[PDB]
C-alpha cells in the first residue's frame, strides 16, 4: 500500500486508571444541621444518567480502591468541622461522690454521682445532681474515664446523626465506572460494566461487626476476601434478605439542663420516671438459621464442605472489637453479641450496653460526650451482612472455626464502593489513514 | 458519552461519524453541576471543606482541557477534531494491516499497541507543521508579475 | 424570499437578570486597621466609567434585590473577623460590690463597682476600681447582664469605626446597571439607565429609626414602601436637604488600664474630671419643621390629604427599636427621640443614654464590650430619612397615624442598592441572514 | 461597552460593525481590576473572608468564557465572531420579513422571539458541521490523476 | 527554552524557525510540577497555607494565558504562531533599515524601540481585521450567475 | 523600500521584571513533621534543567529583591501554623519559690524552683519539682520573665528543627534568572546569566552575627553591602572556606513530665546526673586568623590600606544584638563571643549560655518555650561569613572599627538570594515584514 498519514482523532474513548478528588451530591428536605450533610454541599442531586457499554471486560479492584479512602478521610473531616464549635467540658473533670441507684431490677448499672459545678459568675459553685452509667468512670470517690487522655467536648444537641445518603459525582474529564455482574466477587474481570456520573445513595453508617441497612446483593450471598489463603485477612459477606433488628431501650430518661459559666448549657441525665429495665434488640431465630444456612452453603464452595463451627467475637479488645457497635438515634449501643454463633454443620433478645462518653470512634485522643435523648429510644432497620475472620491455625482438614472480626471503619465502605471505579479520559487519540493536507 | 468505547475501531469509526461519542462537550458538560450550584448554598458555617477541594479539583479540569487546546493549536488543528498531517506513517514500526486496524480492533487495544513512541510521534508532529511549514509560507510572500514561477 | 441562513453573533449585548458573589473596592490613605476596610481588600478604586444607554427602559426592583443580603452577610463576617482575635472577657462576669456616684447633677447615670480581679500570676487577686454606666449591670450586689446570655469579649483599641465608604464592582461577565430616573419610586421599568463596573462610594453606617450620611435624592423627597396597603411594612423615606445634628458627649472619660492575667490588658473607665452632665444632640426645630411639611405633602399623594399624626414609638421592646441608635467614633448612643412626632396637619436637645456592653448588633448570643475613650465626644453630619411604618386599624378614614419603626438592618442598605441592578451577560446569539458557507 | 445594547438591531448593527460594540473584551478585560491587585495587599491577618469569594468568582468567569471558545469550536466558528452556516433557516416557524428584523427589532426583542428552540438550534448546528461535513472532507483524500470528476 | 533570548533578532530568526525557541509549550509545562502533586500528599495538617498562594499562582498562568489566546482570536491569527496583517508598517515613525533590524537587534532591544504606541499597534489591527475585513466577507454573499464581476 | 506590514511573533523571549508568589520544594525521605517542610508541601523536586544564555548582560540587585520579603514572610506563618496546636502554659504563670542548685563549679546558672501545680482534675494541686536557668526567672519568690507580656505556649516534641534545605520554583509564565559571575558584588549588570526552573537547596537556618552553612563563595571572599558611604548600613561578608565551630552542651539534662489538667503533658528538666559544666563551642585558632586576613585584604580594596581594628559589640542591649545566637538540635544557644575581635592590622573556646523561654525570634508578644532535650548535645558544621557594621564618627582617616552587628533576619537570606531574580515572560511581539495577507 501507498504511505499512510497519522491522524489526530480529538475525543476518542479510551480512559486510564488515576485518581482524584469527588464531592458529596444530596438533595433538601430546613434542619440541615446533619454532620455529614455539611448544610447541603451539593444539593442539586439531578436525574440519574446511566450509560452501558455492553463491549468492553474492564477489570476492577475492591482492595487496591482509591474512593474508600476519601471517604474515610471526608467522614472524620465532617466529624471534627460539626464537633468544633460546640461546648467543651473541661471544667467537668473532677473528684465525684457516687452511690447506686435503687428503684428497679438488678443487671442492667448506673451511679448517682454529685459534684462540686455550675461555676456560674466565676465566684459560686453547686452541688449538682448527675447520673452517669458505668463504664466511664473509674475510682481513686470517682472521676470520668478520660481525664487521664484529653478532653471532653460535647455534641450539640441540635444536630442529628442519621446517615442520610449521600452521591459522589466525578468531577469533569473524569468518569465512574460501574460492574453489572452480578456474581462479580471482589477483583478482576467484570464483563459488563456501565457508566454513572455520581454514585447511588450510600448511607454513611458506622457500626462494628454487623453492617446496616447496606446494598443487598442477589440471592447468591457473595463472599468477599482480599485472598482466602491468610487468615490474617477479613472475611466481607453480603446478604440478599432484609433481617430485621428490633432494637430499643426501654428508660424514659429525663433530661436535665445546667448552666456552665458564661451561656453554656449543660444537658446531664435527670431522674428518670423509674422503669430501670435493659437494653435489647429482638431477633428472630428462624429467619437467622436460614441466612447462616445459605452462608455455609456457599462457604463450602471455597474449601472443603465439612466441620463449620463459629465463635463469640474474640476475647479482649475494647468494646469496638467484640461488641456490635452502633448508634440508633443518637445513643451508641453495645450488645454483647455472643448469642449468635454456634456450630452449624451437617425470637432472640440480645444484652445492649450503652456507653455515654465515647471516645473518638476510630482514633485515640480527644473524645466527645453524647447528650441524652429524652423519651423512650427504639429502632429498627436491616443487616446487609458481617465481618468475619478465619482462624486457621492447627487445623489442617478440619473443625473450622469462624468468630466476627472487624474493627476498621473502611471495610464498611468497602462493601459499597466495590463496583465502582473512577478513570481519567484521554481525548488525544492518533491513527493513520489515506488523507494528506493540501500543502499551499 | 462514552457510548461506544466498547466497540473496536471500526465500531467507533461511528464515533467519529458523530461527536467523538459526544466526548468533547461530556469533558465541559460535566462542570455543570458544579456549575449550578457553587453559591446557592445560604449557610455561614464559619469554615470550609469542599472550599479547596472542590476549587482544586475545579481548576485541574481547566488546566488538563487547555493542554489539548495548546497541543491542538501547536499542530494546526485547533477547531478541527479531525485532522491529516503531513508527516507520513512514518518508520514507527508499529506498521500492519489497515482493515486490521479500521475494522477489527479497539481503541483501547489501539492505545496498547502504540503506547510506545507516542511521545516520539508528538514530537514528530511540530517538525513539519512549523519547522518547515510555517517558513515555507514566509517564503509565499513574493508577488511577483511576470517570473513567479521559474 | 430564497432561505435564510443562520448565522451566530459573539457579543451580542443583551443580558439576564443573575446572582453571583461582588467584592469590595476602596482607596489607600497606614493604619487601615478598620473593621470593614479588611486591611484595603481591593485598594485600587479606578477611575469610574460610566457608559449610558438611552435605548432601554429596564424593569428594576428594589425588594426582591440580591445585593442587599450581600452587602449584609459581608458586614457581620467583617463583624466578627475582627473580633476574633481580641481579649475575651470571660473571668470579668464575677460578682460586683456597687455604689452610685456624687460629683454633679442628678438625672444623667453611673455605678462605683468593684471586684476581685486582675488575676496577674493566677495566685494574686486585686479589689479593682471601675466605673460603669447603668443598663449594663442587675442585681441579684451585681453582675452584668450578659452572664446568663454568653461571652463578653471585648474590642481591641487600636481599630476604628468609621464608616468608610466601599465600592461593590461586578466581576467578569456581569455587569451593573444604575437607573438614572430622578423619580424612580421603589420598582418598575426606569426610562434611563447606565452601565457602571463599580457602586459610588457607600458608607456602611448603622442607625436604628433614623438613617444617617445616605444618598440624599432630588428635591421631591421620595417615599418608598413594598405596598402602601399593608399596614405590615416599613415605610423608607429619602430626603433632600442636609439637616444636621450636632451630637455630644459631655464628659472627659478617663481610662484606666488592667492587667489580667498574662499580656491581655483591660480599659476600664477610670474617674472623671468631674462634670457629670447628659448626652445630647442639638437639632434645629425650624429646619425639621421644614423637612417633615415636604414629606407630608407627598405623603398626601398616596391617599386623601387628611388628618396626617405622627407619634412615639409604641408596643414597648428593646432600646434598639425605640431609641435611634448609633455609634458617634466608637461610642454608642441611645436617644429618647420621643420629641420629634407630633401632628403635623394643617434648637432642640434630645435625651441620649450610652451602653457600653452592647449585643451582637443583630442576633442574640455573643456580645462584644466596647472600650472607653479618653477626652470629650463630639461629632456632627447629615440625616438622609427615617423609617416609618403605617399603623392602620380601625381608622378607616382619618387620622392617619405614623409611628418611626425599624428594626432590621437591609432595609438601611435597601435605601441605596435601589438604583442598582446585576445582570449577566449573553455574548452568543443567532440571526438568519443571506449568507451561505461556500462548502468545499 | 454595551453602547447600543438598547438599540434595535439596524441600529446595532453597527455593533456588528464594531468589536460586537467591545462586548468580548469587555468580558475578559473586566478581569484587569483584581488582575491589578490579588497579591500587592501586603497583609498578614491570619485569614481570608475573600480567599474563596474573589477565588470562586474568578473561575466562575473563566468557565463561562470558555464554554462559548468551546462551542465556537464545535460549530467550526473558533475565531470567527461572525460566521454563517450551512444549516439554512429552517422549518422553525419564527418566519417572518427580513427587513422587520434588521431594521426594527432589538437584541433583547430578538431574544425574546427565539427563546424557545434556541437548544434546537444549538443541536441543529453541529449535525451539519459535523456528520455531514467532516465525513465529507474525508472523502477529499482521493487524488486522482485521470477519473477525478467521473 | 530561552535558549537565544540573548540573541539579536537575526539570531531569532532561528527562534521563529522552531517553535518560537519553544517558548509557548514552555508557559504550559511548567504547571506539570504543581500538576504532579496537588493531591498525592496524604496529609490532614488540618489547614492549608499554600491552598490559597498555589491556586491564586495557577489561575494567574491560566489568564494571562488565555488574553493572548483571546488576542490572537480578535486579529485572526488563532493557530497561527505568525501570522502577517493587512495594516502596513504604518506611519509609526519608527521606521528604519530593514537589515539593521533583522540582523543586529535583540528582541529586548526590539521591545525597547517600540515600547511607546504598541498599544497603538494593537488598536490598529483589529481596525482592519473587522471593521472592513469581516463585512467585506458579508459583501461576498452575493453568488450571481451572469453578472459577478461588473 | 515598500511599505512593510506588521507580523505578530508568539512566543518572543523578552522578559520583564515583575512580583508574584513562589513556592517551596522539597523532598521525600516518615517523620515529615518538619516546621518548615509543612510536610512535603511540593515533595517532587525533580532533576534541575539549567540553560545558559551567554549573550545577554542583565542587571540585578540584591538590595531592592523581593524574594526575600517572600521567604521571611513565609517562614513566621511556616512557625506560628506549626506553634498552634500545641499545648499552651497560661498556667504555668505563678509565683516560684526558687533556689540555687549545689553540685559542680561555679561560672555556668541553675535555680531549683518549686509551685502548686499539676491541676489534675481541677481540684487537686501538687508541689512540684523543676530546674530553670538564669535569664527567664525574675524577683519580685519569683516568676517568669514573659508573665508581664503574653502567653507561653509550648512546643511539640515530636517536631523538629533541623534546617532541610527547600527549592523555590517559578510558576508558570515565570523565570528564575541566576548570574554566574564569581565577582558580583552586590548590584549592577551580571554579563553571564542563566536560567534555572527551580533554585538550588537553601536551607532556612536563623542565627544572628554569624551565618552557617550558607553558599560559600569562591576564593575571593565577597563584601556585600548596600553603600559602603553610609555607616548605618550591614556589610555582609561570604567565606570560600569552611571553618569549622564544634559545639556542645555538657550535661546528660533529664527530662521530667508532668500531667496538667486534661491530657496535656508538660515535660520540665529533672535533676541530671550531676556533671555541671559550661556549654562551649572550640574554634581553631590558626584557621581563624587566616580567614580574617584574606577579609582584611579584601577590605582595603573598598578604602585605604591601613588601621583595621575590630570590637565586641559594645556593651549594654540585649542577648540577639549582641551574642551569636542559634539552636542545636532543637536547644538555643547564645555564646559571648567577645574573644574574636581585636586589631589584626599590619582552639579557642566560647562561652555559650542557654535560654529555655525564648521570645517570638523576631517579635514581641508571643512567646515560645523550648523543651529540654534528653542527653548530651554535640554538633558542628561551618561558618559562611558574617555581619559587620562601620563605625565610622570623627574617624576621618585612620582607626578603621568594625563590629559584628546585624538583628534582622532578611540580611541571612539575602546572603543566599542574591544570585537570583525573577522576570515575568512577554510571548508577544511585533515586527515588519515583508509578507501581507491575501485578501479574499
Ligand atoms: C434503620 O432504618 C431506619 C429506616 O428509616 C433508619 O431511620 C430510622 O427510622 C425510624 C422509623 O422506624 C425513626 O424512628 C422515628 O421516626 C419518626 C418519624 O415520624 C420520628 O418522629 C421519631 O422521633 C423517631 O425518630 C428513626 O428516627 C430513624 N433514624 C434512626 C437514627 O433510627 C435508621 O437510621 C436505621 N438504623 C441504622 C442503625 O442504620
Ligand atoms: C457624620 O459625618 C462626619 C463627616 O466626616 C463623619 O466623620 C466624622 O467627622 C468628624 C469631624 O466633624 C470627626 O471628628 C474629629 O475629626 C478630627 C479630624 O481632625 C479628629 O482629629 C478628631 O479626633 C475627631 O475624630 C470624626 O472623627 C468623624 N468620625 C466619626 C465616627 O464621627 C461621621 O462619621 C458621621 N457620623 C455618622 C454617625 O455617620
Ligand atoms: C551543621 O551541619 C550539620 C550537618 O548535617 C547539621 O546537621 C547536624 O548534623 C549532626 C551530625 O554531626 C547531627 O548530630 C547527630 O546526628 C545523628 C545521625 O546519626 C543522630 O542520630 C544524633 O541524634 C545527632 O542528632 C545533628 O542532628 C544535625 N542537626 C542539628 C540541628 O545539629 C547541623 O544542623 C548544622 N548546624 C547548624 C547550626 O546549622
Ligand atoms: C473471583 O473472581 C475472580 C475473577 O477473575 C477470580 O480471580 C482470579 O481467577 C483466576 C482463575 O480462577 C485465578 O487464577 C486467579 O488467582 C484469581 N485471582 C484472584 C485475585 O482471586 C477468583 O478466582 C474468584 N474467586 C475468589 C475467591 O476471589
Ligand atoms: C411607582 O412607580 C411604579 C412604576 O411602574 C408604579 O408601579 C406600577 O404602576 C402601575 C400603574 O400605575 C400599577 O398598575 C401597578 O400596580 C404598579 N406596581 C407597583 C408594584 O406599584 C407605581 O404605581 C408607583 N407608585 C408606588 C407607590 O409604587
Ligand atoms: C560592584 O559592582 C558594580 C557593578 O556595576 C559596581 O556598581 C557601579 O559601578 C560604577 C562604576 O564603577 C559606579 O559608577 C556606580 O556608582 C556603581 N554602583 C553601585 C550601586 O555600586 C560597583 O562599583 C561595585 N562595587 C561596589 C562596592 O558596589
Ligand atoms: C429494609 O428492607 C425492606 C424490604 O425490602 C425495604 O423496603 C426497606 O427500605 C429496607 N430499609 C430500611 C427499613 O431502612
Ligand atoms: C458490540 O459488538 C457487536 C459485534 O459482535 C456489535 O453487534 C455491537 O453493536 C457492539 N456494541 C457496541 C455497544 O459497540
Ligand atoms: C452633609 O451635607 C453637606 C452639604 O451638601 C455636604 O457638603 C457634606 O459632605 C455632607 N456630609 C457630611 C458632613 O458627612
Ligand atoms: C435610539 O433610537 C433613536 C431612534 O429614535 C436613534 O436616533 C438613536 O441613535 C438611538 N440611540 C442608541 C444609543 O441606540
Ligand atoms: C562543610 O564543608 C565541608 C567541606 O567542603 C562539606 O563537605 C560539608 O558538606 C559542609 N557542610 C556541613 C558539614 O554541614
Amino acid at each position: 500500500a501507498e504511505n499512510l498519514w497519522v491522524t489526530v482523532y480529538y475525543g476518542v474513548p479510551v480512559w486510564k486508571d488515576a485518581e482524584t478528588t469527588l464531592f458529596c451530591a444530596s438533595d433538601a428536605r430546613t434542619e440541615k444541621h446533619n454532620v455529614w450533610a455539611t448544610h447541603a454541599c451539593v444539593p442539586t442531586d439531578p436525574n440519574p444518567q446511566e450509560i452501558h457499554l455492553e463491549n468492553v471486560t474492564e477489570e476492577f479492584n475492591m482492595w487496591k480502591n482509591n474512593m474508600v479512602e476519601q471517604m474515610h478521610t471526608d467522614i472524620i473531616s465532617l466529624w471534627d468541622q460539626s464537633l468544633k464549635p460546640c461546648v467543651k467540658l473541661t471544667p467537668l473533670c473532677v473528684t465525684l461522690q457516687c452511690t447506686n441507684v435503687t428503684n428497679n431490677i438488678t443487671d442492667d448499672e448506673l451511679k448517682n454521682c454529685s459534684f462540686n459545678m455550675t461555676t456560674e459568675l466565676r465566684d459560686k459553685k453547686q452541688k449538682v445532681y448527675s447520673l452517669f452509667y458505668r463504664l466511664d468512670v473509674v475510682q481513686i470517690e470517682y472521676r470520668l474515664i478520660n481525664c487521664n487522655t484529653s478532653a471532653i467536648t460535647q455534641a450539640c444537641p441540635k444536630v442529628s446523626f442519621e446517615p442520610i445518603p449521600i452521591h459522589y459525582c466525578a468531577p469533569a474529564g473524569f468518569a465512574i465506572l460501574k460492574c453489572k455482574d452480578k456474581k462479580f466477587n471482589g477483583t478482576g474481570p467484570c464483563p459488563s460494566v456501565s457508566t454513572v456520573q455520581c454514585t447511588h445513595g450510600i448511607k454513611p453508617v458506622v457500626s462494628t461487626q454487623l453492617l446496616l441497612n447496606g446494598s443487598l446483593a442477589e440471592e447468591e450471598v457473595m463472599i468477599r476476601s482480599e485472598n482466602i489463603t491468610n487468615n490474617a485477612k477479613n472475611i466481607l459477606v453480603q446478604f440478599n434478605t432484609p433481617v430485621q433488628i428490633n432494637c430499643t431501650r426501654p428508660n424514659n430518661n429525663t433530661r436535665k439542663s445546667i448552666r456552665i459559666g458564661p451561656g453554656q448549657a449543660f444537658y446531664a441525665t435527670g431522674d428518670i420516671i423509674g422503669d430501670i429495665r435493659q437494653a435489647h434488640c429482638n431477633v428472630s431465630k428462624a429467619t437467622w438459621n436460614e441466612t447462616l444456612g445459605k452462608v455455609v452453603k456457599q462457604l463450602r464452595k471455597h474449601f472443603g464442605n465439612n466441620t463449620i463451627i463459629r465463635f463469640a467475637n474474640s476475647s479482649g479488645g475494647d468494646l469496638e472489637v467484640t461488641t456490635h457497635s452502633f448508634n440508633c438515634g443518637g445513643e451508641f449501643f453495645y450488645c454483647n453479641t455472643s448469642g449468635l454463633f454456634n456450630s452449624t454443620w451437617i425470637s432472640i433478645t440480645l444484652p445492649c450496653r450503652i456507653k455515654q462518653i465515647i471516645n473518638m470512634w476510630q482514633r485515640i485522643g480527644q473524645a466527645m460526650y453524647a447528650p441524652p435523648i429524652q423519651g423512650v429510644i427504639r429502632c429498627v432497620s436491616n443487616i446487609t451482612g458481617l465481618i468475619l475472620t478465619r482462624d486457621g491455625g492447627s487445623t489442617n482438614s478440619t473443625t473450622e472455626t469462624f468468630r466476627p472480626g472487624g474493627g476498621d471503619m473502611r471495610d464498611n465502605w468497602r462493601s459499597e464502593l466495590y463496583k465502582y471505579k473512577v478513570v481519567k479520559i484521554e481525548p488525544l487519540g492518533v491513527a493513520p489513514t489515506r488523507c494528506k493536507r493540501r500543502v499551499v | 458519552f462514552l457510548g461506544a468505547a466498547g466497540s473496536t475501531m471500526g465500531a467507533a469509526s461511528m464515533t467519529l461519524t458523530v461527536q467523538a461519542r459526544n466526548l468533547l462537550s461530556g469533558i465541559v458538560q460535566q462542570q455543570s453541576n458544579l456549575l449550578r450550584a457553587p453559591e446557592a448554598q445560604q449557610h455561614l458555617l464559619k469554615l470550609t471543606v469542599w472550599g479547596i477541594k472542590q476549587l482544586q479539583a475545579r481548576v485541574l479540569a481547566v488546566e488538563r482541557y487547555l493542554r489539548d487546546q495548546q497541543l491542538l493549536g501547536i499542530w494546526g488543528c485547533s477547531g478541527k477534531l479531525i485532522c491529516c498531517t503531513n508527516v507520513p506513517w512514518n518508520s514507527s514500526w508499529s506498521n500492519r494491516n489497515l482493515s486490521e486496524i479500521w475494522d477489527n480492533m479497539t481503541w483501547l487495544q489501539w492505545e496498547k499497541e502504540i503506547s510506545n513512541y507516542t511521545q516520539l510521534i508528538y514530537g514528530l508532529l511540530e517538525e513539519s507543521q512549523n519547522q518547515q511549514e510555517k517558513n515555507e509560507q514566509d517564503l509565499l510572500a513574493l508577488d511577483k508579475w511576470a517570473s513567479l514561477w521559474n
